[PDB]
């Protein structure tokens, strides 16, 4: 029975998560090319970032906001969890592609002959 | 607990009201006039006046659900509405009037000599109903009191439109009515007794109706020497007639024949169809919650554990339109074969539809066709 | 609730040792097409706070 | 045309019961005179006795030779004579149909009508039309009405449950929506195993002493909704929990429960397992494979 | 009227064994209505 | 389920049924112990030759006549020329047996009668069967004989059993001298049976309470292990080969046969099938296949003409299953007296049915890659006899049918005139005129107001005796609005008040507001069927507001006088019963 | 799968995915207060594995 929109306090208030639905288009090739099948699958319910271009939040002016239950200036930016509102957290890893010259003491424990 | 050797009071008590609940169906759910229940307050009055004017503690009263119908049709047969017997029988065996319990599952409790005095002698079916009536219309007189004239000529259409019959038939019919009878028909078969032998099949109004209705057809098509009625359009009149079709009518004379005495119509009930069978288990649902009389939470559940649970079939007149068409072209001795066969298929309904016997009927119509040969000859 | 297998009329009490007021009673329905009767609800406690000795400012 | 799911109607088809049985006593009590009530019917009927896997019959042999003609018309007008008269005095209190089936069985003509083809009230009536047409559309492939049928007549409330192994094929059938077969069998037993005859042969039956058919029929078809798998503990754990010791039949589904675990001292111990609950299976009427083929796949295990 | 659709704000009513659900929207989810009852407080 | 998963949930196969192929093949309460039909294939001359496949068929006036004749077969399987024989006795089954093939493909064939048990021979060649008649014995006994086996005459009587043997061609007769009984005086039912068993040399002996096997060049007797508590022996038939045997209980078909040189019993389990009938039997047919042997079983009934089908399968490890149930239906009123049969499957028989002389071949395929009344009771009702009484009917029709000539030509004048001045007088001087009367009746009405004893006024509801105006006019929406006028003319009160509409709701079984709408939908009908149906529909139409068209008793005020009165003549608490408004 | 992640936090891999610790990785966006919740989003860490070692650097 056609689709309708669901609006993040929904999910707020009945407890559940925001999600959209993650769709795979699927190749299945047999022989090299010489017959292949393509299927999208249902893959599931993926939470979607609020105010995201996945969110029906975005490009919402306050007002509009507003008349859908949001704060006037709601940030976005975490997730909706089975009505928690969860937020991968930053990390600080390395750097990229760059040699780092090392020296650490576990180094020298992988072998009496290793520096 | 119960009542002791007077509890007279209490059955008339439950009859009288089971009686007013059937007319506030009735006038509600049919559209009757508010007049019957003063026609019925009469009738009942009169026959509760004669019982209550005999002495006896030993009860001897009937008053089976026939009794009930009784009045009915006889208040109705008065005021002259084209109310015929078999509206009745198709009424409460679609369990749409109220008929088949004691004070239905819900009351009181009564002495069971009573209560089987209510239950017992449930079924019209053999022409119960019309011996019934017959019976009340002796139990007080028809004749100074009431108008026990038949609603002849409604049931004449009623006929013709139940057959497909071309409305010359109508006028066919009610000719040989007037023929024997000069249109004058009665309500007592009385004599109170159970004993006759002869002269007495066929003093129904109704069932010689009907006895005429097929004679009348068998005679006019077998001498239409002027060759009026196609050898084959009796063979199509009885497939148009035949054609099993799913209306309310065609339904409700399935469901009466679920509860009709003699094979062959449960062999009828046989040769339904899968939407036939739908319609029935929805009328169980509907109609036989109308049914009569820990561990029970235990089979709450335990029924509970498997499910209870652009408008498509057409009316009346539509499917009578529809077969009148499917004749509309109109414009050698096996031919009586057509007339044999069209014939006990109209009877077949007639039976099913006004609780007769197979029996009854070629009774009266043998005897009243003889009736006819002999004020002809 | 009354509950079935009891024939019994039954009674979820309030358990903090603090009372309250209720702000808003949520009816949470089912999906999977309605015919389902109501089974989860959603109740808010209102706590007064008038500050007390021990609060930190 | 098709048997009834409905008590028969009933005075008349008792009455003509007891004339049978009550005649029946008297000529057969004057018979071993030579040869030296619903209670008298129920004494009279009682002193009686009451390559592929078939559970098979009881054959010839051990049986006693002969007989050597016992009856001659003179002989027999004998034993007839007097027990007629006796059952000339009740016939006066019986109804005159009755009266007459007494007179025509007593001949030995069989009457035409059977006990549904007279039987007479509208609501049972309808309930055999029901009845019927949920047999018929189980014969008929036709699932779907079929249920609507089976759940319209349960809800009528004069019908118990004979009507079960309908559902249980039904439901099994249907694969539709509701809580199926297996769930309707384990719901059986678990209401119908605790204290919590006309109708009743073998097919559905009272826990003193076996209730067969539904379920040995749960217990097996459980174990092939294992043959979905390659459950079984849980088959095992209920068929574990119940004390009904003479079957050995779930000795048979224990060890195969064992041998379908061992498909590494763990498998040694599930192993030895059915190696012991074959023998305490040789307690009962065996279920038998050459049981060396059983040892030879247990070999193939000991690799 | 005890309740209240939480998607189209119809307000409605529902009985014994009814639809928990909205009869324009089909939203299963309602909010609770309230009615003319006495509560006593305390101006501190 | 059972060798499926012993091996380590649905079938084995997929959902076949039923089907016909029909021909005609030759013309000839309480019941009892009887059937009487067959037909089989042997050769007489074993001169190197063939099986002949034979009927014995069965000619009633009583049944006198009992018939042999041959059947050439074919995919049409019909007869060539028939042959014949007489007996005094009533007639009761032929049978004419064949052992299985540890040996030979047997003689010639036997009956059981009235008195006689009867055995014939038969030589033939070129269309012609000839017969020769090995001897009767009318009895030594004076008692009727249930069931002949079989060279080996067995015979059973009531409880008592005899093993015989039958002469050598030609006329010295049959002779016996080993015997025994199964006698049971507690068993009313006189069908007893009798047929033997793996063709050791061992006999089944059966009555409606339990199985018997003997051992009959022995001495050994058994009662095989279920009796009588729940159920009757309904019926057995030795499914054909040898080592086989098909029993219809009451809610089960057995599958008996050895699965020991000695004999058996099989409870290799077994299917139901639901009645209370006596009058069941069974049969079956045998089909060959490479990987099983399969065995269709066939329980009839003489009340319903329907056929009860199962199949087992013999694939021979001694193996033995079941599928699924099938049943079919047959024609008109009556019932089969005789069923006797000879990825797909083909089974083929004869059915013979109560009360009709004709023997019918069916044949039954997998799937579809390729009533003359003489109801006595009713045409004795409607042929009538003497001739004067065939002129009679035909001159009441003339009657009759002149007469309607004259209500065409008479009404269609009336047609012509429609919304005419000269309607309108005839309604107006109608309606009041009419208006007039029924005053008249209503002052008659006051003068015999005080009757009180009844409550209905006395030949009330009419147009009130003037007869020619109702006729004359032809319009119905005018004629509905003078009785709108009419009624709306006497609402001077205590008069009868009747609303059609609500009524015509049990004529047309829909609402009918308006007197019009029910002449439009009679209209409709009927101008789909006949000329004139304007004329018709409108007289009729006019005939049924007539007939109904109220004028009834003084009206509401006038009968509760009556109700009350009469509530008083009754005694008092009958009064205090008598009770309004319940709830 | 990834709500359950996403309900738990914890990674499941096979690989690490070059990374010391297999829990932590989501949190709470706390809306105690607003401070509070703008907060998480410029919080940074450098994960349970350097937390629990004993030096000051
Ligand atoms: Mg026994
Ligand atoms: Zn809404």
């Amino acid at each position: 029975a056609v689709e309708r929109k669901v609006y993040p306090s929904e999910s707020r208030q009945r407890l559940t998560s925001y999600r959209g639905k993650l769709l795979l288009k699927l190749k299945w090739s047999v022989n090299n090319g010489e017959e292949n099948l393509f299927e999208v699958r249902d893959c599931g319910g993926l939470p979607v970032m609020l105010q995201s271009n996945r969110c029906h939040l975005n490009k919402m002016s306050p007002y509009e906001l507003v008349q859908h239950k949001e704060e006037s200036d709601e940030i976005g930016g975490y997730f909706i969890v089975n009505g928690i509102e969860k937020l991968i957290r930053m990390l600080i890893v390395q750097r990229r592609n760059h040699p780092m010259a090392i020296i650490r003491p576990s180094f020298a424990n992988r072998g009496a002959s290793y520096s | 607990k119960l009542i002791g050797h007077e509890a007279k009071l209490l059955f008339l008590k439950s009859f009288q009201f089971i009686l007013k609940r059937q007319i506030r169906w009735l006038i509600t759910e049919m559209r009757f006039p508010k007049e019957f229940e003063h026609v019925a307050k009469i009738i009942w009055l009169k026959i509760l006046k004669t019982i209550n004017d005999q002495p006896q503690e030993e009860l001897k009263l009937q008053l089976h659900m026939t009794s009930t119908i009784s009045i009915l049709y006889l208040a109705s047969t008065h005021l002259s509405l084209p109310v015929y017997t078999c509206d009745y029988i198709k009424w409460i065996c679609t369990a749409k009037m109220p008929y088949f319990q004691a004070s239905e599952i819900l009351r009181i409790q009564l002495p069971n000599y009573y209560v089987s005095i209510l239950e017992g002698s449930i079924s019209p079916f053999n022409g119960q109903l019309y011996n019934k009536i017959a019976l009340t219309c002796g139990m007080i007189h028809f004749k100074e009191f009431f108008n026990s004239e038949i609603s002849c000529q409604g049931l004449l259409l009623k006929l013709v439109m139940q057959c497909a019959l071309p409305p010359e038939f109508y006028f066919y019919t009610k000719q040989v009515i007037e023929f024997e009878e000069t249109d004058i028909r009665n309500l007592t078969l009385w004599e109170r007794t159970d004993e006759r032998h002869t002269g007495r099949v066929s003093n129904h109004a109704e069932l010689r109706v009907l006895s005429y209705f097929m004679l009348t057809i068998n005679w006019m098509l077998s001498f239409d020497r002027d060759r009026q009625y196609p050898l084959k359009w009796i063979l199509s009149l009885t497939e148009s007639l035949t054609q099993r079709t799913t209306t309310s009518e065609s339904i409700g004379r399935n469901i009466v024949k679920v509860v009709y005495p003699d094979k062959p119509t449960s062999s009828d009930y046989f040769q339904w169809s899968e939407e036939e069978t739908l319609e029935f288990l929805k009328w169980m649902e509907k109609q036989f919650l109308p049914t009569q009389t820990d561990q029970k939470i235990a089979r709450r559940k335990l029924y509970k554990i498997f499910p209870l649970d652009s408008t498509h079939q057409l009316t009346f007149i539509e499917d009578l339109q529809e077969r009148y068409a499917k004749q509309t072209p109109f414009f050698p001795p096996a031919r009586k074969e057509a007339i044999g066969r069209l014939l006990t298929h109209i009877a077949s309904q007639l039976l099913v539809d006004f609780a007769i016997s197979k029996e009854q009927l070629k009774d009266c119509i043998s005897r009243i066709k003889n009736a006819c040969l002999h004020r002809m000859n | 609730y009354f509950d079935d297998t009891l024939n019994k009329t039954k009674i979820k009490t309030y358990h903090s040792s603090e009372p309250a007021y209720i702000e808003e009673v949520n009816l949470i329905g089912d999906e999977s097409n309605k015919f389902q009767e109501l089974q989860t609800v959603s109740i808010k406690y209102r706590i007064r706070r008038t500050p007390q000795i021990g609060d930190k400012f | 045309m098709f048997e009834v799911p409905i008590t028969l109607t009933n005075r008349k088809f008792a009455q003509r019961r007891k004339l049978k049985y009550q005649y029946i006593n008297y000529i057969s009590r004057r018979f071993d005179r030579i040869s030296k009530q619903q209670k008298k019917r129920r004494r009279e009927r009682h002193w009686r006795s009451v390559s592929f896997e078939i559970w098979r019959t009881v054959s010839s042999q051990n049986k006693q030779p002969i007989n050597k003609q016992k009856m001659t018309y003179h002989n027999f007008k004998k034993i007839e004579k007097i027990p007629l008269r006796k059952m000339e005095i009740p016939l006066l209190h019986c109804t005159k149909e009755n009266k007459l089936y007494f007179q025509s069985i007593s001949r030995g003509l069989e009457p035409l009508k059977t006990s549904t083809s007279e039987v007479r009230n509208y609501r049972t009536r309808h309930i055999v039309t029901l009845t019927d047409l949920l047999h018929l559309n189980v014969s008929r492939h036709n699932w779907s009405l079929a249920y609507k049928i089976f759940a319209t007549l349960i809800r009528i409330p004069g019908v118990q449950i004979k009507s079960l192994w309908g559902i249980g094929v039904e439901i099994l059938d249907n694969l539709s929506n509701s809580s199926s077969g297996l769930d309707f069998l384990q719901w059986m037993c678990q209401i119908y195993s605790s204290k919590s005859r006309s109708i009743v042969p073998p097919f559905q039956t009272g826990s003193r002493t076996h209730t067969a058919k539904f379920a040995i029929t749960y217990l097996w078809s459980s174990l092939i909704n294992c043959q979905k798998s390659m459950l079984i503990d849980k088959i095992s754990e209920w068929v574990l929990t119940p004390p009904f010791m003479e079957d050995a039949e779930v000795w048979f589904i224990y060890a195969s429960c064992h041998l379908l675990k061992a498909d590494i001292n763990q498998v040694i111990k599930h192993i030895h397992y059915v190696r012991t609950f074959l023998k305490i299976c040789l307690d009962k009427g065996g279920f038998a494979v050459p049981s060396r083929l059983i040892e030879n796949q247990l070999k193939s295990f000991e690799s | 009227l005890k309740y209240i659709c939480a998607e189209c704000s119809s307000k409605l009513s529902l009985s014994r064994t009814d639809a928990v659900r909205c009869k324009d929207c089909g939203h299963r989810i309602l909010l609770k209505a309230r009615t003319k009852r006495l509560v006593q407080f305390e101006a501190r | 389920v059972q060798g499926a998963s012993l091996y380590c949930t649905l079938a084995e196969d997929a959902l076949d049924l039923h089907i016909v192929v029909k021909s005609l093949l030759c013309d000839t309460s309480q019941y009892i112990q009887t059937a009487s039909d067959l037909r089989n294939y042997r050769d007489g001359t074993e001169i190197i030759a063939y099986a002949s496949g034979k009927t014995g068929s069965v000619l009633n006036i009583a049944v006198l006549t009992r018939q042999n004749t041959l059947h050439l077969n074919r995919h049409n399987n019909v007869t060539s020329i028939e042959l014949h024989s007489p007996i005094k006795s009533i007639k009761i089954p032929g049978a004419s047996e064949s052992i299985g093939r540890r040996s030979n493909l047997v003689g010639i064939i036997t009956e059981n009668s009235f008195q006689i048990f009867r055995i014939e021979s038969v030589h033939s060649r070129s269309c012609d069967v000839m017969v020769s008649s090995s001897e009767p014995l009318y009895f030594v006994e004076i008692d009727d004989l249930q069931v002949v086996d079989f060279q080996f005459a067995i015979i059973d009587i009531k409880g008592n059993w005899s093993i015989g043997r039958i002469p050598k061609n030609f006329n010295n007769q049959l002779i016996d001298n080993l015997h025994g009984t199964i006698f049971d005086p507690e068993e009313l039912s006189s069908w007893k049976r009798i047929e033997w068993f793996s063709h050791f040399q061992k006999i089944l002996v059966f009555d409606r309470s339990k199985m018997i096997e003997i051992d009959f060049m022995n001495n050994w007797q058994t009662e095989v292990v279920q009796a009588k508590a729940w159920s009757n022996i309904r019926d057995y038939k030795r499914i054909d080969d040898k080592n086989g045997i098909l029993l219809t209980s009451r809610e089960i078909i057995i599958v008996g046969a050895s699965e020991s040189n000695d004999p058996v019993r099989r409870i290799s389990w077994k299917h139901d099938l639901d009645p209370d009938d006596t009058t069941l039997r069974i049969t079956v047919q045998k089909v060959k296949k490479p990987d099983h042997i399969l065995l269709v079983a066939f329980v009839y009934s003489m009340r319903h003409k329907r056929i009860y089908m199962h199949v087992f399968s013999h694939r021979k490890a001694n193996l033995f299953q079941s599928l699924g149930c099938s049943t079919v239906l047959e024609i008109p009123g009556g019932t089969p007296t005789g069923i006797e049969t000879i990825f797909e499957l083909v089974v083929d028989f004869l059915v013979k049915l109560r009360n009709s002389s004709e023997v019918y071949y069916y044949a039954l395929s997998n799937t579809q890659n390729s009533i003359i009344v003489d109801h006595p009771e009713w045409a004795s009702l409607f042929n009538n006899a003497d001739e004067r009484e065939k002129e009679s009917i035909g001159a009441l029709v003339s009657q009759i049918k002149l007469k309607e000539r004259e209500r065409i030509s008479r009404v269609q004048n009336l047609i012509e005139h429609e919304n005419s001045h000269d309607e309108d007088k005839y309604l107006q001087d109608l309606g009041y005129r009419l208006s007039i009367a029924t005053n008249e009746l209503l002052e008659s009405w006051q003068k015999t107001k005080d009757e009180s004893i009844l409550s209905g006024s006395l030949s009330h509801s009419k147009l009130k005796n003037l007869l020619e105006n109702s006729d004359s006019f032809a319009s119905i929406p005018e004629f509905s609005s003078l009785l709108d006028q009419f009624f709306q003319y006497y609402q001077d009160q205590d008069v009868t008040f009747i609303g059609f509409e609500k009524l015509l709701h049990l004529f047309l079984h829909e609402d009918v507001p308006g007197l019009d709408i029910f002449y439009n939908k009679l209209l409709q009908c009927w101008v789909l069927v006949s000329p004139q149906a304007e004329l018709l529909t409108k007289e009729i139409v006019k005939d049924i507001i007539w007939s109904l068209a109220r004028l009834e008793k003084p009206s509401l005020f006038e009968p509760i006088q009556n109700e009350i009165s009469r509530s008083l003549s009754g005694p008092y608490q009958d009064i205090i019963s008598s009770w309004d408004m319940d709830d | 799968k990834m709500q359950y992640f996403l309900s738990t936090g914890n990674l499941v891999s096979q690989s690490g995915l070059d990374l010391q610790q297999v829990s932590g990785y989501t949190v709470v966006a706390e809306k105690i207060n607003f401070y509070r919740f703008i907060s998480h989003f410029r919080m940074v860490h450098r994960g349970s594995f350097f937390a629990q070692l004993k030096t000051t650097t």
